[PDB]
Formats: C-alpha cells, sequence, structure tokens
RNA sequence: GCGAAGGCCGGGGGCUAGAAGGCGAUCAGACACCACCGUAUUCCCGGCCGUAAACGGUGCCGCCCCGCGGCCGGCGCGCGCGUCCCGCCGGCCGCCCAGGGAAACCGGGAGGCUCCGGGCUCUGGGGGGAGUAUGGCCGCAAGGCUGAAACUUGAAGGCAUU
C-alpha cells in the first residue's frame, strides 16, 4: 500500500547511478548512512530522506541481481564495450562459406563476371 | 502600492502587470495577483493574472507565501485586490520536497 | 464515346505533366490536335511529338519539356469577334504577357497575338499557358 | 453521417438477400446484416464428460458434438453482449475479439 | 539569360529568382519547406577520392512525396555521369 | 537580454553570413526566430495591424472557458507579407503571439506588370488565386492607373504587399475574416512557385551558396 | 566496379535476398523471384547503389551532420559502429518526435543527410526531414515505400548479416573518398564489427 | 413515425373535403 | 414496358404466422408494449394499382488518373509441374499518396475546377402554408401523376468541436 512519488523514484535514481559503490545491496540503514552523508545530495526532512533510501536499497539489490533500466552506471558500461568492441579472434563470419540462390547464379551471370565459373550451387 | 495605483484610474490589468514585474524582479518565483469585484461592469467577476508557479496548500504555504489583502473603495463599491507572493529562497530553510542532489 | 479528341489528350498533358512523367501516350489523333501540338512545341511549352501512325484513328507520343502550367478546349467553339478577343484572353489566360489562346481562322489556326496583328477573328480551339 | 462504408450490411453486387430470424427477438433480419456466429459446443458440459465417459458401456464412444450457427439481430446482439459499441477508430478495425 | 523578368529596360526586377528543381522543373516556392538539394561528389580521376567538384542534383518536394526521387536521381545520375546508364 | 541564436539559421545570421530574407527564401527554410526576421527589418520591424479579435470558448463543467484568437498582418511595402493568428485568456498576449507568428511566416510576393512594364512592378504577376476553407480569392493583374480594388481587410494585406493595383474578386464565406485573410495570404505563397516562361532557363548547382553549407 | 569479395560476403550475407512482397519503384534492382516466393536481388546494382551513397554522404562538410537512425534493435550496432568509425551523429532507438523540428528538445539537429535503416521502422526520422529541408537516404527492401527517400539501397535490412556488412561496406567507400582507407587493399576493420551477436 | 402519421391524416382531410364537395354538388 | 410490400376485383386454396377483433396481465389510464385466441392477409391463377430510406440517399455515355491486396468469369506467358506463378483482364471490393471538399469522408471519384467550358437528359433556389387548393389525366377503389396562391415568418438545415 506504500507506492513512491516521482520526486522520491527520481532523487533515488540519482543517489544509484552516482553512489552505487557506497550503497549495499539488502540494508536500508546502509543506504540511509550515505542519504545522510549531505555532500552526496539534500534531503530536506527525515521520511523524505528515509523514503530515497528505502527505494535505494531496492535500486542496489535489482542492479547486482540483473539490470535495471534507465540506471546509469560507468563501471557497467564498460562491461560492455569490452563485449561489443570484442569481434572473433580469427573474425570468422563469412568465412568464403560461398551458398547461393538459384535464381542468384543467373543475376551473377547477368553481371558477367560469374563468380567461381558457375560453381556456386 | 497596486490599491492606491488602482485609484489613478490606471488600467486594471496595467497595474497589476506592473505590479508582477517588481515582485519577480525582487526574486519572488511565484507572484499571484487576483482583482475581484464590479470591473467596468454592473456585475461581480474575478480577474486572476499570475507570473510564475506559487504553493497553494500546505506548511510551506504559510511560511513561504506573502498573501496581502487590500479593500480599494470606488464610486461602483469595493474591488479589493489581493496579492500573494512565493519565495522558494526565503532563507529560513528549504522547501520540504526540494532535492538539492548536486 | 469521345465527342471532343483534343480536350481528353490535353487533359492527359496536364495528368503527366502533375505526376512529372516527360512522355505521355495519347490514344486518339486528330490534325487539330497535331496543330495544337505543334503551335505548344513552338511556343516551348511541349517537346517533339511524335506520332505513331496506326491503320486506324493514329496515337501520338508526345515528350514533354515540364513547361506546361495548364491547357484546354473551349466547348462549344464559339465566334469570337476579332476586337473582343482581348476579353477572352483577360478572363481565359492570366497576364496579358504570357499565355496563350489557340484560334482557328479562314487564314489558318493562329495564336490570339497574330490575330490580333492581323484583327481578324475566328472560333477558339483552346487555350494553353 | 455514414456512420460505416458497408452501411451495417454486407450485400455487394445484390439488391436483396434472405430474410433471418434473431433467435431471441424473433425479428425478420436481412441475412448479411445478422451477427451468424457458430458454436460447435459439445453437448454435455466438460465436468460431466468424464462422469458419463466412465458411466458408457460402450467402448469408442466419444462425446457428440452440437454445431449451431447462432443469427441475433444488431438490438438483440448489443443487449445480450454478443458484439460490442466500439470506438470510431475501433470501428473500422475487423478480426476476432 | 538572366532567368527573372527582365523590365523594359531589360534589367532583372524578379528579386530572388526561385529554383525549378532538376526533375520535376516546379518553382521552389518561398515556403516549399519540403525542398530538399543532395550534391554527390566526384571519384578525382584514379585513387576514389574526391575532387571539391561534387554536382548538385536539386528535388521539388512534389516529386520526394511520390517517391520518385530515387528513380529520377538514377536517371539524372548517369546524365550528369555519376553512374553508367547500364 | 539581447538575441541569442537556438537555431543554426539564427548563428549564421547573427553573424552576417546570410546576406538578405531572400537568401533563405531561395532554398525555402523555414524560420523559427522571428529574431531572424527583426535582423533583415530592424527599423521600425514591419508595418503589421491587428484585425479584428474574436472571442472563443469552450464549455466546460462550470461554464465557458474564453480564450481570445488575434489575426496579425506583418509586412512591408514590397514583395514581403506574412500573416498568423495567437490564442490566449488574454487578449493582450494573444496579439502578440499572433504578430509573432507573422514573422515567422513571412512569405515573399512576385510582383509585376498588367500589360506595361515601366520601372516598377505595380501589380501581381499572375492571377494568382488561394483558398481556405470556404473562401477563394483570385488576384487579377490590374492597369497601373487602376488601384488595388478588394475590400477593406483583403486591400490591407495587399497594401503591405505592396501590390499597388489588383482587381480582387472573392468568393465564398469571406464574412468569416480569419478564412478571408488567409486566401490572400495562399494567393501570394502560391506567386513565388507558379512556373512561367520568362523563368525557363536552366541552371541551380549553387553549392556553395547553399545556405546548410554556410558554417558559423 | 564492383568487388568479388564483397560480392562473396554478400553471397553468405543474404543482402541479395528480399521479401516475397515486392515495389515496382523496387522492381530494376530487383533480379526474379524464388520459386519459395522470395525476392532475389542483384548484388551490382546494390553496389552501384551502396558506392552512390557514398558520393552523396562525404559531400557534408561535417561527416556528423549525417544522422544514422534505427529502432530495429539489430541494427543498433551497425549504425553505431558507422556513427564511430566515421563521423555521424546518432539518433537510435525511438527517434523522439519534434527532435529534427523542435529547438527546445533536448536533441535539436539540423543534418544536411539522414540514414535510416527500415522505411516503415524509422518512419518519424523521414517525416520529419520534410519540415526542415532534410534529405534522406534508407537501407529499403524489395517492398518498401520509396515515400520522402531521395536514394534507397536495395538490401535485406532484416538479416544482421546484411545490415552490418552494408554499414560496412558504406563505411569502407565514405572514408576511401576521403582517403583514410586503403583502395585495392582490404580495410582493417572487419565487418563482423557491424553485426551484433 | 409523425411524418407517416401526418400524411395519413392530410389523406383523411382530404376525403373529407372530396366527400363534402359531393354532398354540396 | 417492367416494378418489393401493402392493398384491390374475382376464382383456387388455407398449414403457419398474423393488420382487425376478443381476451388475460401491466399501469394512475392504457383499449399499448408481453401472454393467449384469432378475421382479412400470407400461397396459386387471371386482371388492376404504380408506390418504398424503390438508397451508392451519388443519372447515363466517354477520356485520363498510384499504390496495396482479396474474390469471381474467361484467355494467354511460362515454368517441373502446382487449381503454382505471371500477365491480359470483364466485373465485385477493401485500403490510400497526391487531388478534392464545410467537414464527415471520396479517391474504380465526390479527382483532373475561380487555373471555372467533352456531350445529353432530369431536378433545386430561406422556412412554413403544401404536396394543400383548383383544373386535367389515370384507377373499381385506396389513391397516384401534374401542381398554386393568399398569408405568415428569422431561422430551418449540413458536418464537425467542447
Amino acid at each position: 500500500g506504500k507506492v513512491r512519488t516521482k520526486t522520491i523514484k527520481r532523487a533515488a535514481r540519482k543517489i544509484v547511478e552516482n553512489n552505487y559503490e557506497s550503497l549495499k545491496p539488502k540494508d536500508f540503514q546502509n543506504n540511509k548512512a550515505i542519504c545522510s552523508k549531505r555532500n552526496v545530495a539534500i534531503i530536506p526532512s527525515k521520511r523524505l530522506r528515509n523514503k530515497v533510501a528505502g527505494y535505494v536499497t531496492t535500486l542496489m539489490n535489482r542492479v547486482v541481481k540483473g539490470p535495471v533500466h534507465g540506471i546509469s552506471l560507468r563501471l557497467q558500461e564498460e562491461e560492455r564495450e569490452r563485449r561489443d568492441n570484442y569481434a572473433p579472434k580469427k573474425s570468422e563470419f563469412d568465412v568464403e562459406n560461398i551458398t547461393v540462390s538459384g535464381t542468384t547464379q543467373q543475376m551473377i551471370d547477368s553481371i558477367g563476371f560469374k563468380c567461381m565459373s558457375t560453381s556456386l550451387k | 502600492n497596486l490599491r492606491a495605483k488602482l485609484e489613478e484610474a490606471m488600467p486594471i490589468r496595467r497595474a497589476a502587470y506592473s505590479i508582477i514585474r517588481t515582485a519577480m524582479r525582487a526574486g519572488a518565483a511565484g507572484c499571484e495577483v487576483i482583482v475581484a469585484g464590479k470591473l467596468r461592469a454592473q456585475r461581480a467577476r474575478a480577474n486572476k493574472f499570475k507570473e510564475g508557479c506559487l504553493i497553494s496548500t500546505g506548511h510551506p504555504k504559510r511560511i513561504f507565501l506573502a498573501e496581502a489583502t487590500r479593500h480599494i473603495k470606488m464610486r461602483q463599491g469595493v474591488i479589493g485586490v489581493k496579492v500573494r507572493i512565493y519565495n522558494p529562497n526565503i532563507r529560513g530553510a528549504v522547501m520540504p520536497d526540494k532535492i538539492e542532489i548536486g | 464515346v469521345r465527342i471532343n479528341v483534343l480536350r481528353d489528350a490535353l487533359k492527359s498533358i496536364c495528368n503527366a505533366q502533375r505526376i512529372g512523367k516527360k512522355q505521355v501516350i495519347v490514344r486518339p489523333s486528330s490534325k487539330v490536335i497535331i496543330e495544337f501540338l505543334q503551335l505548344m512545341q513552338k511556343n516551348g511549352y511541349i517537346s517533339d511529338f511524335a506520332v505513331v501512325d496506326n491503320h486506324r484513328s493514329n496515337r501520338i507520343v508526345v515528350n514533354l519539356i515540364g513547361r506546361l502550367n495548364k491547357a484546354g478546349v473551349i466547348s462549344p467553339r464559339f465566334d469570337i469577334p476579332a476586337n473582343d478577343i482581348e476579353k477572352w484572353v483577360v478572363n481565359l489566360l492570366p497576364s496579358r504577357l504570357f499565355g496563350h489562346i489557340i484560334l482557328t481562322t479562314s487564314q489558318g489556326i493562329m495564336d490570339h497575338i497574330e490575330a490580333q496583328h492581323r484583327q481578324i477573328g475566328g472560333k477558339v480551339i483552346g487555350y494553353f499557358y | 453521417p455514414v456512420k460505416r462504408r458497408n452501411n451495417g450490411r454486407s450485400k455487394y453486387n445484390c439488391g436483396h438477400t434472405n430474410i433471418v430470424r434473431c433467435q431471441n427477438c424473433h425479428r425478420c433480419v436481412p441475412k448479411d446484416k445478422v451477427i451468424k456466429r457458430f458454436t460447435i459446443r459439445n453437448i454435455v458440459d466438460n465436468t460431466i464428460a468424464d462422469d458419463v465417459l466412465n458411466a458408457c458401456v460402450i467402448q469408442g464412444f466419444a462425446i457428440p458434438k452440437l454445431y449451431n450457427k447462432v443469427q441475433y439481430c444488431v438490438s438483440c446482439s448489443i443487449h445480450n453482449h454478443i458484439v460490442r459499441v466500439r470506438s470510431r477508430e475501433d470501428r473500422k478495425i475487423r478480426t476476432p475479439p | 539569360d538572366d532567368i527573372g523578368m527582365k523590365n523594359s529596360s531589360g534589367v532583372v526586377v524578379d528579386a530572388y529568382i526561385p529554383r525549378k528543381c532538376s526533375a520535376t522543373n516546379r518553382l521552389i516556392g518561398p515556403k516549399d519547406h519540403a525542398a530538399v538539394q543532395l550534391s554527390v561528389a566526384r571519384v578525382n580521376d584514379k585513387g576514389k577520392m574526391i575532387e571539391n567538384n561534387y554536382v548538385t542534383f536539386a528535388f521539388c518536394g512534389a516529386i520526394r512525396s511520390r517517391g520518385g526521387v530515387d528513380s529520377a536521381f538514377m536517371l539524372l545520375a548517369q546524365e550528369h555521369g555519376l553512374m553508367e546508364r547500364l | 537580454e539581447e538575441w541569442h541564436p537556438s537555431t543554426k539559421l539564427g548563428r549564421l545570421v547573427k553573424a552576417g553570413k546570410i546576406e538578405s530574407l531572400y537568401d533563405i527564401f531561395k532554398y525555402s527554410l523555414p524560420i523559427k526566430e522571428t529574431e531572424i526576421i527583426d535582423y533583415f527589418f530592424p527599423k521600425s520591424e514591419l508595418a503589421e495591424e491587428v484585425c479584428n479579435i474574436m472571442s472563443v470558448q469552450k464549455q466546460t463543467t462550470a461554464g465557458q472557458r474564453t480564450r481570445f484568437r488575434a489575426h496579425v498582418i506583418v509586412g512591408n511595402r514590397d514583395g514581403f507579407i506574412g500573416y498568423g493568428a495567437g490564442v490566449s485568456k488574454e487578449v493582450a498576449n494573444a496579439i502578440k503571439k499572433a504578430a509573432k507568428n507573422a514573422r515567422l511566416n513571412i512569405v515573399p510576393v512576385r510582383r509585376g506588370f498588367w500589360g506595361g512594364k515601366l520601372g516598377d512592378p505595380h501589380t501581381v504577376s499572375s492571377k494568382l488565386s488561394g483558398k481556405c476553407g470556404s473562401v477563394r480569392v483570385r488576384l487579377i493583374p490590374a492597369p497601373r492607373g487602376a488601384g488595388i480594388v478588394a475590400s477593406p481587410t483583403v486591400a490591407k494585406v495587399l497594401e503591405f504587399a505592396g501590390v499597388s493595383d489588383v482587381f480582387t474578386r472573392q468568393s465564398g464565406h469571406s464574412r468569416t475574416l480569419m478564412n478571408s485573410v488567409g486566401a490572400v495570404y495562399n494567393a501570394l505563397k502560391s506567386s513565388y512557385s507558379i512556373l512561367t516562361p520568362d523563368l525557363w532557363k536552366k541552371e541551380q548547382l549553387d553549392h556553395v551558396q547553399d545556405i546548410r553549407t554556410m558554417s558559423l | 566496379q564492383l568487388k568479388e569479395a564483397d560480392v562473396k560476403k554478400m553471397l553468405v550475407a543474404t543482402t541479395h535476398l528480399g521479401v516475397r512482397n515486392i515495389d515496382r519503384r523496387m522492381q530494376f534492382y530487383i533480379f526474379d523471384r524464388q520459386k519459395d516466393g522470395t525476392f532475389v536481388f542483384n548484388l551490382q546494382k546494390v553496389w552501384a547503389k551502396i558506392v552512390f551513397a557514398a558520393r552523396i554522404l562525404v559531400t557534408i562538410d561535417d561527416p556528423a551532420e549525417i544522422a544514422v537512425v534505427a529502432n530495429r534493435p539489430d541494427a543498433q550496432r551497425a549504425i553505431l559502429k558507422f556513427c564511430k568509425y566515421t563521423h555521424a551523429t546518432a539518433f537510435p532507438g525511438r527517434f523522439i518526435p519534434g527532435n529534427f523540428t523542435n529547438r527546445m528538445n533536448p536533441n535539436y539537429c539540423e543534418p544536411r543527410l539522414l540514414l535510416v535503416n527500415d522505411p516503415v521502422v524509422d518512419r518519424q526520422a523521414i517525416l520529419e526531414a520534410s519540415y526542415v529541408n532534410i534529405p534522406t537516404i534508407s537501407l529499403c527492401n524489395s517492398d518498401a515505400n520509396l515515400k520522402f527517400i531521395d536514394v534507397a539501397i536495395p538490401c535485406n535490412n532484416k538479416t544482421p548479416m546484411s545490415i552490418g556488412l552494408i554499414y560496412w561496406l558504406l563505411a569502407r567507400e565514405v572514408l576511401r573518398l576521403k582517403g583514410s582507407i586503403s583502395r585495392t587493399e582490404e580495410w582493417d576493420v572487419k565487418p563482423d564489427l557491424f553485426v551484433a551477436l | 413515425m409523425r411524418a407517416k402519421w401526418a400524411k395519413k391524416r392530410m389523406r383523411k382531410l382530404k376525403r373529407k373535403r372530396r366527400h363534402m364537395k359531393a354532398r354540396s354538388k
């Protein structure tokens, strides 16, 4: 019966995308302590602060337990970058695998180059 | 200033528009002017001219607003002017919902 | 069936210009269409027109230069006093300076300007601008 | 305002169609306009079907299916919710919902 | 010569002269927002490199709504030698 | 305060890279800054009049709200006209919205000679026509001796165009003002898109004169 | 000037294949129909279109002005690689309407050219182009709508192999015109970088 | 159907006038 | 000349429904809706009658006009080869870019139109009065067809928005 407001959700999400390392996954109190630092963020009231902290401990569990959408974390961004940059070591893609459509051979003949002397079938 | 400006019979919209400017320049993010009565007519109406965003409810409203009520007198009858000025930067603290997150 | 042939062809020429097609095929051909096309070619609103002669009525293939705004037929082919040809131009054609009303005269099919030049009245075949 | 291109009916290249009767209202409707739903539902309920199959003393018995084409008039069908009023844009949309 | 309205003197008095596009030839309007000018470079001799001698083909928004530009571009390319007629 | 360009065209205009307003109309570019119109027209802006405000109402549970729509014609006296309309609860703000919108939609007008050419285009170059809603107005080229012959609203925008003589004929709900002025606006934007024989010379291919090409 | 290596790669890439539905505008490009119904493209015509697109793409003084838009998940890697290997400004995923027309929009680019993976999928950008005089180049299939597209490339655009190789092939030619590739030697960048796993 | 019922009512008045004329004749 | 239904004149028939009528109920009153019963009618033949929201509410003969499919009736192009493909189609249709419109919407037109003219025939001119009055014609009738005026009056109406 407790649904958070946009302000609570928005503040908490900046807290996680920035100070993810300071936050801990299951404990609200450690996350509340990070909120209490004040240098990281200004939180007016005790209840407002607890709500931002409470969402942030759920967010912390969720970001460790799989990716969470809309969470801009630099360390996770590097992890995809090595995965995206790496291509097969031998660059095995087409690998001269040939294989044509029966109509394609006639189209290749239409150009007149006739790749592989019509041995493409 | 408005009530006495209204007496010289200046345009009622112009009066509010000039007062609205001097509050925003002085810093108020929220400025609200409502003049209500038999203005240029034999019938009642209320004319709200407002520049900016003003909180209207709650504990911040009590300390962050400047509602002032005055009753102009006119041959037609009383055309009371109400001006409410909201300052988030009240220096007494912060807005309860204003999360700086800097 | 087709009572006016020029109008049906000219409408096709305008319709092709709307969809930006240079070449049009006109299914019915006539000497009046022939002459109307020749006058437009002279004023350069249309390009070369080639008639594929057939053992029947004939078809014309016309290359368009994309420079005709509108063509038309006047039905019936009214009688115009040579003096009042200006009134026909003032209303049908835009601007006294630009646009051609195409007439027919005993001397021959002629331009409104040429008709004024010798002051001979006639019957209006149609109009092109 | 022409509400529908169909004009409520699927008569095309026609002038007259067979009359049918709303199955509840018993009213005469043009065949094209009528709802014309079809049901192949079996005779006995799914629960009774297990009890009856165990009871049956003939091997290879299967519950008989019952086939009927329910035709209802517009007023009859919309009231019993066979079809529903649709949004201006959703009226154009067809297909079984 | 000098596209525009030459006065009785012959001075052009047609302020900005609108652009007739390279296929349809209709004048680009003052507010014809969908007019598009696309330029194709010329490979300079041998080298597969530019020469800064790109030729520019304009395309009015009427033939673009039709979608006629891709075909018209191709034909005009061979007309200006940016492709072979094939 | 002063103007800071938010649009690439505005930055070129601020620099002075674009010499004339017509240069942006050659490339038919959108004007998204009224400030750009001031750059080409800085003394007293353009002649703009507010031609009748009609009160407009939306029924609501409490009652009919009232919003004002104003029609403003901005124009000079030579081949430049703009028409726009603006909606605001305050009549004054709506008049401002219309005048700004009119500045955002300035359009060039052709102008030409009825039959005799001297030194000045005195009339519309063609029988320009346009239609907004039911209304349709045709602007017919008129002799230099004749005056501009149109009803007071259409005459007003024809003066801002600077068409010294016209023989306009209007058909439709001309009584509806917004629609009438809009037809006389679409007729003038048609002037610079009607192909005529004098414009049959073939060329273009400017490349470096392109407005997109220019850089700050 | 077709090259044998890319064509053999295209044969594995299936760029020579298109949807059974077919359009008259792309009829010239298509060669035939498989008896399965699938439509088979002319590879040389694709290459001629690819080289033509390169000449158009380079003219823009800043290669940052060409904008690559893809909402197809498969094409995302291709257009981001192309934007990184070349200099295009990427507008991936949801295009966000008014990106090209709203000045107060978080991103308000004024591109001199546009690049589209799918005419139907990336439709918002092609309409946005019309409002602000921007020509467009698209990766069309055998059935596509060429509305508002200045030049179109015949390709699968639904095959990840085909999408990636086409973007790689396009990238090779655009920087070849700028002298940053080899010409007669293989580009060091490989086509498998453009393709997602 | 008011128009259908209105036509029926004119018919009755038309008969009454047509018959009344015969009695007068 | 033909023309749904209802009707009509006169036979044949007569199951079913069922204008009339009668009866339950229902209501304040229903003599209405809902039961139940039931005459004319419904069916056939020989005549009438001549109307329908007889509607695509869109006359007919043309000419051109863009895509995307479906269906039906022929005919070809091929192809391993299948009621497959591809055309030509004659119609029946859906969707639609331009284009058109007051818009809804049409787009196989309601497009090619103030940039207004292929040809032909019909019809309308604010609303009532009035499809009445009167004369004619037609019908056995019911009626149909043609068709006013005095007088009265500021809206009636279309399509859309909240």
